[PDB]
């Protein structure tokens, strides 16, 4: 989780937001998935969310679940998941790793051992989807025995007492998708929660200042990316050119 | 923070999205104020005794015991309006729905019995009705399809993942995440994350309730065995319910064996499954080495589960309920007998269990029991299925 300290230290002193943006790890494909994410990085994205295909994603829009199926038909697996995150941090030591994941997936082969596989490859934090603040015991004190930043989502319907646990129990950035926003992120900061990203619908460049604006950290991209791949599937050598291009845009509007 | 205890010993709990949550909070909290409202209460039991037809018949089987010392009584759910017991439960969460000022109801369906029950519920109580449901399974059900138009409910096919039952039940808690405030999410089994394991428990629980007094009254005994089959677990543990406290009852859960489990093509997730967490809670569920969630395999659509209600796994676990399966053609055997020696059309779900009480009469046919199944449904829908199939073996 140092990683993502060290990260927004940094952003401070240069007044700007962090601009992160999601992908399905081996979509489209293992080798053309790898180059996407060297892409992104080299666009100017500060971290990287990444999800692990699931069979099930009771938690995800169909933008996502179509990702999460060309990767499964590409055979990709959890195991093949791990080497490419390997191969990935050897490639970029300082940038922040952040893994989406299903409770299955984490439960599977026993929650300590997949948070400990976690901390060889060099991931720095991992969002369960299915597991609320109310059972996330088990998961939150395995991520922190192997240094792994447990993050949560503040979702629109967030009351005080919910608030009051996410900011005690997350760390490296809060995940944040009625309330005022601006109020939602005052309320963050007094409870000393970790630094807010805004990963609500976040397809524009006005929306990252926008959110920068309000108070928070950063934004995340969660599906604006895998619109582009769905889009050029046919053209690779486009896609990435349409990547290059989006990305680049959306981190100038943080600053 | 939670009224009821979301587990059942390690089983159960509310692996849901945080969004999720207030939903879950306010529907528990609306179960227990209305189980101790006079007023609920009464009004469910004239729902059940005046539109859908209970209490049900404990039916004497007068032939197909011939030459065994067993006594067997069928539990006839097959007579309640519907022709399944999973009516009960559908008018129990309507009553809740609108206790709750929710006027929708979502539900979605696979087999499509639960979509025509959480229908005709939605029709009787003026509640307006969207089903979810998968392509794969819409074409292949068009009769069930057709019945849930008739009753004014909207079917939504989804065209996503497999475009099978998971995408439905998928968009379906999709749908419920924007829009509980007014819609009531009508779960059709008692599985899932808390509350429903123990609301569909509540809602169901007459079975059994009714079954003892009954067997009561006609052979003033309890009886040694109660039999259900378990696709999901609502009508088994309905059955249960009332007999746990009776320790010398014994309570036995059948799972589909489909072609042989050691095929691989089954769906009992309890005894050879394996412990994970999905649709909201944690339970024993058929996944590969690596924990996708695999395809369970039935001739009988509606036990097609591929994971099992968190109070049957903890049943099992102490030892107060055994679990076993019955194959296809044991299912299919059991079928054609009823219908043949007691003139009766069984479900095939409930076939399954018919096919293990079978088996424990004929395998020591001089050993004196009193046994009771829960003929959960009746057949009708399945007449063209079985037809089929001993057509394509000449019979
Ligand atoms: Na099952």
């Amino acid at each position: 989780m140092e990683r993502y300290e060290n990260l927004f230290a940094q952003l401070n002193d240069r007044r700007e937001g962090a601009f992160v943006p999601f992908v399905t790890l081996g979509d489209p494909g293992i080798e053309q998935s790898l180059k996407i994410i060297d892409t992104l990085i080299d666009a100017g994205a500060d971290a990287l969310e990444l999800g692990v295909p699931f069979s099930d994603p009771l938690a995800d829009g169909p933008t996502i679940q179509n990702a999460n199926l060309r990767a499964f038909a590409a055979g990709v697996t959890p195991a093949q998941c791990f080497e490419m995150l390997a191969l990935i941090r050897e490639k970029h030591p300082t940038i922040p790793i952040g893994l989406l994941m299903y409770a299955n997936l984490v439960f599977n082969n026993g929650i300590d051992a997949f948070y400990a596989r976690c901390e060889q490859v060099g991931v720095d934090s991992v969002l369960v989807a299915d597991v609320p603040v109310e059972e996330s015991a088990p998961f939150r004190q395995a991520a922190l025995r192997h240094n792994i930043a447990p993050i949560f989502i503040c979702p629109p319907n967030a009351d005080d007492d919910l608030l009051r646990q996410v900011a005690s129990y997350g760390r490296g950035y809060t995940y944040l998708l009625a309330l005022p926003l601006h109020h939602l992120i005052e309320k963050l900061k007094e409870y000393h929660a970790a630094p807010a990203l805004q990963g609500f619908g976040i397809s524009s460049p006005e929306q990252v200042s926008a959110a920068v604006r309000a108070g928070a950290a950063g934004a995340i991209s969660g599906s604006a990316i895998v619109k582009i791949i769905e889009k050029n599937l046919a053209s690779p050598k486009q896609m990435l050119a349409e990547l290059r291009s989006f990305v680049s845009a959306m981190k100038a509007a943080s600053r | 923070t939670t009224l009821l205890n979301p587990y059942f010993g390690e089983f159960g709990g509310m692996y849901v999205p945080q969004i999720l949550m207030p939903a879950l909070n306010q529907l528990e909290e609306a179960f227990v104020s209305a189980q101790k409202d006079p007023e609920f209460q009464a009004q469910f039991a004239d729902l059940l005794k005046n539109y859908a037809g209970r209490p049900t018949a404990l039916t004497k089987c007068q032939n197909i015991t011939a030459g065994t010392r067993t006594t067997l009584y069928l539990k006839r759910e097959d007579l309640l309006h519907g022709g399944a017991h999973k009516t009960n439960q559908v008018l129990g969460q309507a009553l809740l729905a609108k206790r709750m000022g929710k006027s929708e109801i979502i539900a979605e369906t696979g087999a499509g019995q639960h979509g025509v029950a959480s229908a005709l519920a939605s029709a009787l109580l003026g509640l307006k009705c969207r089903i979810y449901m998968g392509a794969k399974d819409v074409e292949r059900q068009s009769p069930n399809v057709f019945r849930m138009r008739l009753m004014g409910a909207e079917v939504i096919p989804v065209h996503s993942g497999s475009a099978t039952l998971k995408d439905a039940c998928n968009e379906a808690l999709r749908d419920w995440s924007g829009s509980y405030e007014t819609a009531h999410y009508m779960l059709g089994t008692a599985a899932g994350p808390h509350p429903y394991p123990t609301i569909v428990r509540e809602f169901q629980r007459m079975i059994g309730e009714e079954t003892k007094a009954q067997i009561l009254d006609k052979e003033g005994r309890l009886p040694d065995a109660v039999i259900a089959c378990v696709g999901g677990g609502s009508n088994a543990i309905g059955m249960f319910a009332d007999f746990i406290n009776d320790t010398s009852v014994g309570l036995i859960g059948v799972e589909p064996g489909g072609h042989g489990i050691e095929t691989g093509e089954h769906g009992a997730p309890l005894k050879h499954g394996r412990v994970g967490i999905y649709f909201g809670m944690k339970a024993p569920m058929m996944q590969t080495a690596d924990g996708q969630i695999e395809e369970s395999y039935s001739i009988s659509a509606g036990l097609d589960f591929p994971s099992v209600g968190p109070q049957h796994a903890y049943l099992n676990s102490i030892g107060r309920a055994d679990y076993v399966s019955i194959t296809d053609d044991e299912a299919l055997e059991a079928f054609k007998t009823l219908c043949r020696h007691e003139g009766i059309i069984p479900a095939l779900e409930s076939s399954h269990a018919l096919a293990h009480a079978l088996k424990m009469m004929r395998e020591q046919p001089e050993k004196e029991q009193l046994l009771v199944v829960n003929l959960s449904g009746r057949g009708d829908k399945d007449i063209f299925t079985v037809h089929d199939i001993l057509k394509a073996r000449g019979e």
